[PDB]
RNA sequence: ACCUCGGAGCAGAACCCAACCUCCGAGCAGUACAUGCUAAGACUUCACCAGUCAAAGCGAACCUCAAUUGAUCCA
RNA sequence: AGAGUGUAGCUUAAAAGCACCCAACUUACACUUAGGAGAUUCAAUUGACGCUCUGA
């Protein structure tokens, strides 16, 4: 399958690269870092990599993860791995074009 | 002439100068979670026992305008500060700051309950009937 | 079919009722508790 | 091997075995406004905002408010949902309670303070009131992050503030053209005795904003000072550009920022006029360039790569013909 | 089982697109876009392509 | 009995590797008919063949999950 | 008689957040939506009005 992570943290990364391929959700998209649908996670950016620890807020149409979540004890929060691509370049400059 | 020395790259200091123009980046990423981070300003109201809260907020986490029946000046006006009525003028309100601080974009990342909710309804009218409109527009590439 | 001024009433019922019933609540669990 | 945690990790307090008697969230909108605490809390792991980082008063406030619930009007509207406020009413109440630090916020996050004191910041206390005359019959306001066209900003703007001496400055802090830092003053008036402001001193006459074309959107600032004691101060750019920061370190001791009031304006035809008629100058045309595609370094045999690879890299996309 | 069908554009142009469907089930009419009329149009099975 | 493909023993933690063996499954079905066109940048079963993900754009609206398959020639 | 003293039930909250209740959906609970009530004991950091403990 040869599966994993393409891009460890602080890997400079073009916007496309695939960063981490995986079968379940091992690590999960952060900042600038797209899924495909097979749960690649690819970079949006042109930038570093980061892999951080986050609170897990599932959407609530995930009716499992609500359902998870909500069997979950009132001090507790789930943490997940995520990927995040911080982007190293601006957008764009202005330019001067003409003196009219 | 020493007046038309201009530097070849301009560089504007404005935050929101490139937000303005459409061509700031958003977070793109964050599709398992919720909400998600793709937006430059986000509506987040925060429905309290007692009071109803509303804010507009940068999406690197700075509070820009906020309007809490908290306020004196607002709590001074209306019979319960946690119905409808509130919610209604809460968002106008909010609606009125937003277009004298220049925020005319925004997005709201209700929860399916918050949408169906008559309260958040009338916000969101509010809102519009304002002018804030709350959907922002596409990233120039 | 209904006018304005039996809803004004329901409302009221409907208030005061809470009240009661908080009060109710209030001293069973005082009760309770003591 | 493990490392042991480096701090207390999430959800260990509260790892019972008593999970059964333990109350859980029973709603998502708990758990929501929980992670969202959590997530505000500093942590010792990695995260993401490390990479991408009177009592008169109170009596009367309750016994208007035990008034307006015993009118029965009131009452009545708010259970049909049909009660309205009074949006002027509202805004005054707000701008002499709390509005200094709403407009503060707002200069923070349009970062006057990090772009004219250099972080270092206060609170608007004087709610200062600035409108530029459209036409004769009306007055578009210039409140804390409004937005006003140059053409509408073309002549000075009337000022009124309940206070009593000041000063008010105008400053475009990012319509400079040659230096990134420094910034170009429109108007100054010094000594205003109390409310009337025609009896200011003119240090520097009026400018109208000039952003130029393509050059984005131009934040400008009035500040307004309480002032001491008068002090003597001191169409030309050169004198025109300051910096905000050492001037107010120069007048801080008889000189407190207490008025804020800023907006944005964009490219008009009013600019065109402002950089030809009296500017005398070329107006600049700037174009939000952004930078050139990144493509890998090309491969003598790019195998398995379409035909457009080769059109990738060239730079004339028309027919070449060599020595021939 | 199902069959694979050629399902034929209703604009006039010579455009098709093959589909499955139960050979059990009626035969099929189906709003599609169109790249040459570049516009949904309607289409209807002509023939059975083959079983599968 | 088996010959191709997927999963577990099975690499304790990047990837790949335990063949032979113990086994359990697949040679689909369901939805949809934009399941359209294009295109940066990447992954890849250790070759090649083949197989994957995909920003932006045009045009529209406002796939599903283990495998579920087969090259050239030729009809 | 002495000590601790003191925000509605809880708050190293400063008039807020949790709590709490009914109306509808639930057999029911829960969720959600609509609503509801609520306090800084009295006078100038200090004294005295209410509670707990130590005694008779
Ligand atoms: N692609 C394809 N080619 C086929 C197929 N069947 C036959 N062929 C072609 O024909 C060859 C096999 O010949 P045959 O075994 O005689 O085919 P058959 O259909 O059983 O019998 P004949 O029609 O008499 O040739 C292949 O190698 C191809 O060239 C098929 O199903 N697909
Ligand atoms: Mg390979």
């Amino acid at each position: 399958r040869r599966q994993g992570i393409k891009k460890m943290e602080g890997h400079y990364v073009h916007a496309g690269n695939i960063i981490a391929t995986q079968r379940h959700f091992r690590w999960h998209p952060g900042a600038h870092v797209g899924v495909g649908k097979n749960k690649c996670l690819y970079a949006l950016e042109e930038g570093i990599v980061r892999y951080t620890k986050e609170v897990y807020v599932p959407h609530p149409r995930n009716t499992e993860a609500v359902d998870l979540i909500t069997r979950l004890p009132k001090g507790a929060v789930l943490y997940k791995t995520f990927v995040h691509v911080v982007p190293a370049k601006p957008e764009g400059t202005f330019k001067l074009v003409a003196m009219l | 002439v020493e007046n038309e020395a201009v530097a070849p790259e301009f560089t504007n200091r404005n935050p929101r100068n490139l937000e303005l123009l459409s061509v700031a980046r958003k977070e793109r990423g964050w599709r398992t979670v919720f909400p998600s981070r793709e937006f430059w300003h986000r509506l987040r109201v925060i429905r309290t026992q007692h009071h109803v809260e509303a804010l507009v907020e940068h999406q690197n986490g700075k509070v820009v305008v906020s309007a809490s029946t908290r306020e004196w000046a607002i709590k001074k006006h209306l019979y319960s500060t946690r119905n409808v009525v509130a919610c209604e003028s809460i968002g106008r309100v909010l609606a009125q700051r937003c277009l004298e601080a220049g925020i005319n974009f925004m997005v709201y990342q209700p929860t399916p309950w918050e949408a169906a909710s008559d309260s958040m309804k009338r916000l969101q009218s509010a809102m519009t009937e304002g002018g804030v409109v709350l959907r922002e527009p596409q990233r120039i590439y | 079919e209904l006018t304005f001024e039996e809803t004004e009433r329901r409302a009221l019922l409907l208030k005061k009722w809470s009240l009661y019933k908080q009060q109710e609540r209030k001293m069973e669990r005082d009760t309770i508790r003591a | 091997r493990r490392t042991p945690p480096l701090g207390p990790m999430p959800n260990s307090d509260i790892d019972l075995s008593n999970l059964e008697r333990l109350e859980k969230y029973r709603s998502f909108d708990r758990y929501r406004r929980r992670a969202e605490q959590e997530a505000q809390a500093p942590h010792w792991w990695r995260t993401y905002r490390e990479y991408f980082g009177r009592t008169q008063q109170l009596l009367e406030r309750k016994q208007a408010i035990q008034e307006l619930r015993a009118n029965v009007e009131e009452e009545r509207a708010a259970r049909l949902r049909t009660a309205s406020v009074p949006l002027d009413a509202v805004r005054a109440e707000w701008e002499r309670t709390c509005g200094p630090y709403h407009k503060q916020r707002l200069a923070e996050y349009y970062g006057l303070y990090r772009d004219l004191f250099h972080g270092a910041t206060f609170v608007p206390r004087v709610p200062l009131h600035v409108a530029y005359a459209v036409g004769e019959d009306d007055l578009m306001p210039v409140y804390c992050g409004n937005e006003v066209t140059p053409t509408e900003a073309a002549q000075a703007p009337e000022v009124t503030y309940e206070a009593e001496l000041w000063t008010l400055l105008l400053t475009s802090l990012d319509g400079h053209l040659l230096e990134p830092d420094a910034e170009y003053l429109h108007w100054l008036l010094t000594n205003i005795p109390g409310n009337r402001v025609a009896e200011g001193q003119v240090t520097c006459p009026y400018l109208p904003p000039f952003p130029a074309r393509g050059s984005g959107i131009h934040r400008l600032a009035f500040l307004l000072f309480k002032q001491d004691q008068p002090i003597d101060f001191s169409y030309q750019l050169a004198q025109r550009t300051f910096r905000t920061f050492d001037f107010y370190k120069k007048h801080q001791e008889t000189m407190t920022p207490a008025g804020l009031s800023f907006f944005q304006c964009r490219w008009d035809d009013s600019v065109t006029y402002i950089f030809h008629q009296l500017l005398d100058m070329r107006e600049p045309v700037f174009e939000f360039v952004r930078p050139p595609p990144y493509h890998p370094k090309q491969k003598r045999f790019p195998h398995r790569q379409p035909l457009r690879y080769l059109d990738r890299y060239r730079d004339s996309h028309e027919p070449t013909y060599g020595i021939y | 089982k199902n069959i694979l069908v050629r399902m034929v554009s209703e604009a006039g142009t010579g455009f098709c697109f093959n589909t499955k469907r139960n050979r059990l089930r009626e035969k099929l009419t189906l709003l599609h876009y169109d790249p040459v009329v570049k516009q949904r149009v309607l289409f209807v099975e002509k023939k059975k392509i083959r079983s599968l």
